Protein backbone atom coordinates (compact mmCIF):
# COMPACT_ATOMS: atom_id res chain seq x y z
CA UNK A 1 0.00 0.00 0.00
CA UNK A 2 2.75 2.43 0.91
CA UNK A 3 4.36 1.46 -2.72
CA UNK A 4 1.04 3.42 -4.12
CA UNK A 5 2.43 6.55 -2.36
CA UNK A 6 4.52 9.56 -3.54
CA UNK A 7 8.18 9.75 -3.79
CA UNK A 8 9.24 6.29 -3.63
CA UNK A 9 10.63 4.03 -5.89
CA UNK A 10 9.99 0.19 -6.39
CA UNK A 11 8.35 -2.74 -8.24
CA UNK A 12 4.81 -0.95 -7.94
CA UNK A 13 5.54 2.80 -7.48
CA UNK A 14 7.34 2.78 -11.18
CA UNK A 15 6.99 -0.46 -12.84
CA UNK A 16 3.15 -1.12 -12.83
CA UNK A 17 1.68 2.71 -12.43
CA UNK A 18 3.33 5.72 -11.62
CA UNK A 19 1.52 8.24 -9.05
CA UNK A 20 3.11 12.23 -9.08
CA UNK A 21 4.85 13.18 -5.64
CA UNK A 22 1.76 15.47 -5.48
CA UNK A 23 -1.12 13.90 -4.88
CA UNK A 24 -4.52 15.34 -4.71
CA UNK A 25 -7.88 13.42 -4.00
CA UNK A 26 -8.13 10.65 -1.59
CA UNK A 27 -6.72 7.18 -0.81
CA UNK A 28 -9.85 4.40 -0.16
CA UNK A 29 -9.83 0.85 0.07
CA UNK A 30 -12.54 -1.74 1.11
CA UNK A 31 -11.42 -4.79 3.12
CA UNK A 32 -10.55 -7.21 0.35
CA UNK A 33 -10.38 -9.81 3.32
CA UNK A 34 -14.19 -11.46 2.48
CA UNK A 35 -14.04 -9.59 -1.61
CA UNK A 36 -10.29 -10.91 -2.85
CA UNK A 37 -9.32 -13.81 -1.03
CA UNK A 38 -9.86 -17.34 -2.39
CA UNK A 39 -8.65 -20.85 -1.49
CA UNK A 40 -5.47 -21.74 -3.53
CA UNK A 41 -4.09 -18.55 -3.92
CA UNK A 42 -5.56 -15.56 -6.20
CA UNK A 43 -2.90 -16.20 -9.29
CA UNK A 44 -4.99 -14.63 -11.19
CA UNK A 45 -3.28 -11.11 -10.27
CA UNK A 46 0.08 -10.34 -11.46
CA UNK A 47 2.68 -8.11 -10.72
CA UNK A 48 6.42 -7.26 -12.47
CA UNK A 49 9.76 -6.63 -10.97
CA UNK A 50 11.43 -3.79 -13.10
CA UNK A 51 10.93 -1.75 -16.64
CA UNK A 52 13.10 0.31 -18.56
CA UNK A 53 13.04 3.18 -16.27
CA UNK A 54 10.69 5.54 -14.61
CA UNK A 55 7.12 6.19 -15.51
CA UNK A 56 4.81 8.87 -15.60
CA UNK A 57 1.66 9.48 -13.60
CA UNK A 58 -1.29 7.34 -14.48
CA UNK A 59 0.07 5.39 -17.28
CA UNK A 60 -1.21 1.87 -18.50
CA UNK A 61 1.17 -0.77 -19.41
CA UNK A 62 -1.24 -3.98 -19.95
CA UNK A 63 1.67 -5.28 -22.15
CA UNK A 64 3.37 -8.02 -20.29
CA UNK A 65 6.84 -7.87 -22.07
CA UNK A 66 10.09 -9.37 -20.94
CA UNK A 67 12.80 -6.79 -20.04
CA UNK A 68 16.61 -6.94 -19.77
CA UNK A 69 17.43 -8.36 -16.60
CA UNK A 70 20.63 -7.53 -18.03
CA UNK A 71 22.79 -6.58 -20.84
CA UNK A 72 22.77 -9.38 -23.19
CA UNK A 73 21.47 -8.46 -26.56
CA UNK A 74 17.79 -10.36 -26.75
CA UNK A 75 17.80 -9.07 -30.70
CA UNK A 76 13.92 -10.13 -30.15
CA UNK A 77 14.86 -13.16 -28.61
CA UNK A 78 14.13 -14.22 -25.20
CA UNK A 79 16.81 -15.96 -23.38
CA UNK A 80 20.23 -15.32 -21.29
CA UNK A 81 19.63 -11.78 -19.62
CA UNK A 82 15.99 -11.80 -20.66
CA UNK A 83 13.71 -12.67 -17.80
CA UNK A 84 10.12 -13.15 -17.44
CA UNK A 85 8.84 -10.72 -15.12
CA UNK A 86 5.49 -11.10 -14.03
CA UNK A 87 4.74 -13.41 -11.36
CA UNK A 88 1.56 -14.61 -9.47
CA UNK A 89 0.39 -14.33 -5.76
CA UNK A 90 -1.03 -16.81 -3.42
CA UNK A 91 -3.49 -15.66 -1.35
CA UNK A 92 -4.82 -17.81 1.97
CA UNK A 93 -6.76 -17.70 4.56
CA UNK A 94 -3.77 -18.69 7.16
CA UNK A 95 -2.20 -15.48 5.31
CA UNK A 96 -1.21 -12.69 8.51
CA UNK A 97 -1.56 -8.93 8.41
CA UNK A 98 1.84 -8.55 6.45
CA UNK B 1 -25.20 -15.18 -35.38
CA UNK B 2 -21.57 -14.05 -34.79
CA UNK B 3 -19.55 -16.15 -32.54
CA UNK B 4 -19.67 -19.55 -32.38
CA UNK B 5 -17.85 -22.48 -30.54
CA UNK B 6 -16.85 -26.08 -31.97
CA UNK B 7 -15.45 -29.44 -30.89
CA UNK B 8 -15.36 -31.07 -26.87
CA UNK B 9 -17.87 -33.61 -25.42
CA UNK B 10 -16.97 -36.88 -23.83
CA UNK B 11 -13.57 -37.08 -22.25
CA UNK B 12 -12.50 -40.62 -21.35
CA UNK B 13 -9.68 -40.18 -18.60
CA UNK B 14 -6.60 -39.81 -20.94
CA UNK B 15 -7.70 -39.24 -23.66
CA UNK B 16 -7.59 -35.92 -26.47
CA UNK B 17 -10.18 -33.34 -27.17
CA UNK B 18 -10.44 -30.36 -29.64
CA UNK B 19 -12.62 -26.96 -28.39
CA UNK B 20 -12.64 -23.79 -31.01
CA UNK B 21 -14.52 -20.66 -30.67
CA UNK B 22 -15.19 -18.28 -33.43
CA UNK B 23 -15.59 -14.03 -33.81
CA UNK B 24 -16.97 -12.24 -36.84
CA UNK B 25 -14.84 -10.15 -38.17
CA UNK B 26 -10.60 -9.07 -37.63
CA UNK B 27 -11.27 -6.07 -35.92
CA UNK B 28 -13.59 -8.32 -33.65
CA UNK B 29 -10.43 -9.90 -32.90
CA UNK B 30 -8.28 -6.59 -32.24
CA UNK B 31 -6.99 -6.42 -29.65
CA UNK B 32 -7.12 -9.08 -27.27
CA UNK B 33 -9.27 -12.71 -27.78
CA UNK B 34 -8.38 -14.47 -24.43
CA UNK B 35 -9.57 -17.97 -23.56
CA UNK B 36 -11.46 -18.69 -20.64
CA UNK B 37 -13.68 -21.33 -18.77
CA UNK B 38 -15.76 -21.88 -16.46
CA UNK B 39 -16.59 -24.94 -13.91
CA UNK B 40 -19.88 -25.58 -11.50
CA UNK B 41 -18.69 -25.60 -8.05
CA UNK B 42 -15.27 -24.55 -9.35
CA UNK B 43 -13.68 -21.11 -9.59
CA UNK B 44 -14.01 -19.62 -12.72
CA UNK B 45 -10.54 -19.53 -14.53
CA UNK B 46 -9.01 -18.14 -17.72
CA UNK B 47 -7.90 -20.68 -20.15
CA UNK B 48 -5.27 -19.11 -22.47
CA UNK B 49 -4.25 -15.44 -23.27
CA UNK B 50 -2.82 -14.09 -26.56
CA UNK B 51 -1.98 -10.29 -26.13
CA UNK B 52 -1.82 -8.17 -29.06
CA UNK B 53 1.93 -7.03 -28.42
CA UNK B 54 3.24 -10.35 -29.31
CA UNK B 55 4.04 -12.12 -26.38
CA UNK B 56 2.17 -14.31 -25.09
CA UNK B 57 2.40 -14.84 -21.42
CA UNK B 58 -0.14 -16.98 -19.94
CA UNK B 59 -1.05 -18.00 -16.24
CA UNK B 60 1.84 -19.69 -14.57
CA UNK B 61 -0.30 -22.01 -12.87
CA UNK B 62 -2.21 -22.44 -16.13
CA UNK B 63 0.79 -22.13 -18.79
CA UNK B 64 2.05 -25.38 -18.92
CA UNK B 65 -1.18 -27.29 -19.60
CA UNK B 66 -2.97 -25.52 -21.86
CA UNK B 67 -1.71 -25.13 -25.89
CA UNK B 68 -3.35 -22.16 -27.36
CA UNK B 69 -3.60 -21.00 -31.36
CA UNK B 70 -5.19 -19.16 -33.45
CA UNK B 71 -7.01 -19.51 -37.18
CA UNK B 72 -8.66 -16.84 -38.43
CA UNK B 73 -10.01 -18.81 -41.87
CA UNK B 74 -12.99 -19.95 -40.01
CA UNK B 75 -11.62 -17.20 -36.84
CA UNK B 76 -11.90 -20.68 -35.36
CA UNK B 77 -9.52 -21.30 -32.07
CA UNK B 78 -7.78 -24.23 -31.39
CA UNK B 79 -8.01 -25.79 -27.78
CA UNK B 80 -7.22 -29.24 -26.24
CA UNK B 81 -7.96 -31.00 -22.82
CA UNK B 82 -6.04 -33.77 -21.79
CA UNK B 83 -6.77 -36.08 -18.99
CA UNK B 84 -9.47 -34.99 -17.32
CA UNK B 85 -10.02 -36.24 -13.53
CA UNK B 86 -13.06 -36.61 -11.40
CA UNK B 87 -12.15 -33.26 -9.63
CA UNK B 88 -12.38 -31.04 -12.66
CA UNK B 89 -16.35 -30.53 -13.48
CA UNK B 90 -16.11 -27.44 -15.82
CA UNK B 91 -18.36 -26.01 -18.05
CA UNK B 92 -16.96 -23.66 -20.68
CA UNK B 93 -17.89 -20.33 -21.83
CA UNK B 94 -15.97 -18.28 -24.42
CA UNK B 95 -15.93 -14.59 -22.95
CA UNK B 96 -13.64 -11.57 -23.73
CA UNK B 97 -12.59 -8.76 -21.59
CA UNK B 98 -11.91 -10.35 -18.50
CA UNK B 99 -8.45 -8.28 -17.23
CA UNK B 100 -11.37 -5.47 -17.31
CA UNK B 101 -13.11 -6.66 -14.16
CA UNK B 102 -17.16 -7.34 -14.55
CA UNK B 103 -17.44 -4.25 -16.38
CA UNK B 104 -15.94 -5.06 -19.64
CA UNK B 105 -16.82 -8.78 -19.68
CA UNK B 106 -19.50 -9.52 -22.76
CA UNK B 107 -22.25 -12.15 -21.80
CA UNK B 108 -23.86 -14.17 -24.21
CA UNK B 109 -25.64 -17.52 -23.95
CA UNK B 110 -22.08 -19.96 -24.47
CA UNK B 111 -22.41 -24.06 -24.00
CA UNK B 112 -22.72 -26.24 -21.23
CA UNK B 113 -19.92 -28.66 -20.35
CA UNK B 114 -20.05 -31.62 -17.64
CA UNK B 115 -16.77 -33.35 -16.80
CA UNK B 116 -17.46 -36.39 -14.86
Amino acid sequence: VRQIAPGQTGKIADYNYKLPDDFTGCVIAWNSNNLDSKVGGNYNYLYRLFRKSNLKPFERDISTEIYQAGSTPCNGVEGFNCYFPLQSYGFQPTNGVG
Amino acid sequence: VQLVESGGGLVQPGGSLRLSCAASDSSFYDYEMSWVRQAPGKAQEWIGSMYPSGRTYINPSLKSLVTISRDNSKNTLYLQLNSLRAEDTAMYYCVSNWASGSTGDYWGQGTLVTVS
